[PDB]
């Protein structure tokens, strides 16, 4: 079987988001969601912190970016001090990985052999027109 | 050889994981906040119980 | 109601401290020896029980002080330290600084026992598994029991100093 | 046929459940609570004085 | 064997005590209401306030439920939750005022408060369930 040498692809947009999978992306979003639902639940069990005053906190704790208010109860607490250590753990991860990819770069053949060969069916295989290597499949 | 295989042919086909991060590498931080939830979660409810 | 609690915690504390360092059983490592701060011992081999000391021969500088493990044994002074100044607190009282004397002592002695720790981390370093035996978490509970203590120690100084 | 390699199947080697603390050694980590701690605390007293 | 869905049930666990509290504290308040000048009153506007500000977070947090669980593709279990959401879509309530309640001291409260034990209750079962399917895709690794 004989395919073309794989060479780098040109980089497509919405790249930005490879040194994490899909999974991890979608758990950050939700757990951003929950923390701030969560913070917003315990700052009115007992400061101002209304749903959309808490999602604005956790969305600078996570972008680095500093915080406005801080939370001053101690369950109010709590919840900052977690998200804050889980979005420095993501964000040196994200680096990290990324660092990665830029450094030691690897390339896969798409197809490895011809059962998954039929069984992609995307890339299109020829023969030559007629001969052993033609008659062969007939 | 194949049609017999003890070991059979399980993922016989070939799959090449990507090199991103995957959810199994950063488990224990998702744990970890989840606790922390829930144990804020349970420090507002013995607050207001408290008053 | 306080002063008690600090008394207590701070010859807790000392005892925890002084049972740390004189006994051997800090660093469990390979046949397995439950090793200590002065003295190493055999366990499961052709010798057992008795047993022999360290050798310990600018790194030489980690080396002595490793060695003889000065950061320890100054925690330990500086807890008895701040005992006596709380015990003489009680009497010839409304010094009104004897306690903050002892909210400092208390405090100095849990910078010292971190550095103690370490070095000593440091220095056992120089594969095979090694673990922690109790010992070392005696020295550990001196030392959250030395901070609180502190803290307790400024906290009536300053209800004191309030008081007039 | 031909002689051939023969080499022990790699495992999927699954990370631990903790593996994000692999970059920093167990006394590390401790080390940090017990100094975080002790800031804590000297930083406290020295706030206080009256 | 930590997945998608496991980590949103996970977080609907977390979520699901907050949402009982609710539901206790609607059972507790309406039992406030139905034992009774202007101090009553003053007690039935105080309560009516609760009520009115305590019902959308009891709402919104379960269309995050819901929500979560379409998008991470857990069918089986959106399907118990939609008819919640639909009776919370206010398809029984009728349009006479913005809050719940005029006293309304009523036949009106008994409705409410039948509805209010039917909901703990099935908030508690679904929180059981929750913490099942978490159980269960976590520890089948
Ligand atoms: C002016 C307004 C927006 C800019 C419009 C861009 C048009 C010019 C770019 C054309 C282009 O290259 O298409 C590309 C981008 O096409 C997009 O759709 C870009 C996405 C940005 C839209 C807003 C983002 C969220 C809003 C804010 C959120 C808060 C193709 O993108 P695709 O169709 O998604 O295919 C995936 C490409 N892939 C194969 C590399 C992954
Ligand atoms: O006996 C045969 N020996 C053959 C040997 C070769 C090669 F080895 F490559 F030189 C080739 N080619 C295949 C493609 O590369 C160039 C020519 C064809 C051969 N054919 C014709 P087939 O029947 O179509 O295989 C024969 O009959
Ligand atoms: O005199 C002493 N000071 C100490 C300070 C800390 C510890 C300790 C504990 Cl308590 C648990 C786990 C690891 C520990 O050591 C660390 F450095 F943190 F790795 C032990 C100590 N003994
Ligand atoms: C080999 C010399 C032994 C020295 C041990 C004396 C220290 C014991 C604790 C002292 C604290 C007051
Ligand atoms: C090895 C487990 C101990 C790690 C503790 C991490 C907390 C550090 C933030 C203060
Ligand atoms: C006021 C007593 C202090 C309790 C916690 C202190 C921890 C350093």
């Amino acid at each position: 079987i004989m395919i073309k040498k794989p060479q780098k692809s040109k980089p497509g947009v919405f790249s930005f988001l490879d040194p994490l999978a899909y999974e991890i992306w979608m758990c950050i979003v939700f757990a951003y969601i929950g923390v701030s639902v969560v913070l917003f639940l315990v700052s009115r069990f007992s400061n101002e912190f209304g749903i959309f005053n808490s999602l604005w906190f956790s969305l600078g704790a996570f972008m680095r970016q500093g915080c406005d208010i801080s939370p001053r109860s101690l369950s109010g607490r709590i919840v900052g001090g977690v998200w804050w250590f889980f979005t420095l753990i993501i964000i040196s991860s994200y680096t990290a990985n990324l660092a990665a990819f830029l450094t030691v770069e690897r390339m896969v053949s798409p197809i490895e052999s011809a059962e998954d060969l039929s069984k992609q069916t995307e890339i299109a295989y020829g023969t030559l027109d007629s001969g052993s290597t033609k008659e062969f499949f007939r | 050889w194949y049609d017999k295989g003890e070991c059979g042919a399980a993922a016989a086909a070939s799959k090449d994981k990507t090199s991103a991060l995957s959810l199994s590498n950063v488990a224990g931080v998702f744990y970890i906040l989840a606790g922390g939830l829930g144990l804020a979660m349970a420090v507002a409810l013995i607050e207001f119980c408290y008053k | 109601v306080q002063v008690l609690l600090t008394t207590i915690g701070a010859f807790s504390a000392f005892g925890l401290m002084t049972i740390a360092i004189s006994t051997d059983y800090w660093l469990y490592t390979r046949g397995l020896t439950h090793s200590g701060l002065w003295r190493i011992c055999c366990l499961e081999g052709l010798k057992r029980g008795v047993c022999v000391k360290i050798n310990h021969f600018a790194e030489y500088l980690l080396r002595v002080v490793r060695a003889s493990s000065i950061f320890p044994i100054l925690s330990a002074i500086l807890l008895l330290l701040g005992g006596v100044c709380v015990a003489a607190s009680r009497v010839y009282k409304s010094k009104r600084n004897i306690i903050l004397g002892a909210g400092i002592l208390f405090v100095a002695a849990g910078l010292s026992n971190i550095i103690g720790v370490i070095v000593y981390i440091s220095a056992n370093a120089g594969k095979n598994h090694y673990s922690y035996g109790w010992s070392f978490y005696f020295g550990g509970l001196s030392f959250i029991l030395a901070e609180v203590i502190g803290v307790l120690a400024v906290n009536i100084y300053i209800e004191r100093s309030r008081e007039a | 046929l031909g002689i051939s390699i023969m080499i022990k199947k790699p495992q999927k080697s699954k990370p631990g459940v903790f593996s994000f603390l692999d970059p920093l050694a167990y006394e590390i980590w401790m080390c940090i609570v017990f100094a975080y701690i002790g800031v804590s605390v000297v930083l406290f007293l020295v706030s206080r004085f009256s | 064997a930590f997945t998608f869905a496991a980590f949103c049930y996970m977080l609907t666990l977390v979520l699901c005590a907050s949402l009982i509290f609710f539901v206790i504290w609607h059972i507790i308040a309406f039992d406030e209401l139905r034992t009774d000048a202007r101090e009553r009153l003053k007690n039935i506007e105080r309560i009516c306030c609760l009520l009115r500000k305590l019902v959308v977070p009891e709402y919104s947090i379960h269309g995050l439920f819901c929500l979560m669980f379409l998008c991470a593709a857990e069918w089986v279990t959106l399907g118990l939750n939609i008819p919640l959401l639909f009776t919370h879509l206010w398809r029984y309530f009728h349009r006479p005022a913005d809050g719940s309640e005029s006293i309304m001291n009523a036949d009106i409260l008994n409705y409410c408060q039948k509805e209010s034990w039917c909901k703990l209750a099935f908030y508690l079962l679904s929180f059981f369930y929750y913490l099942y399917s978490m159980v269960y895709t976590l520890v089948s690794f």
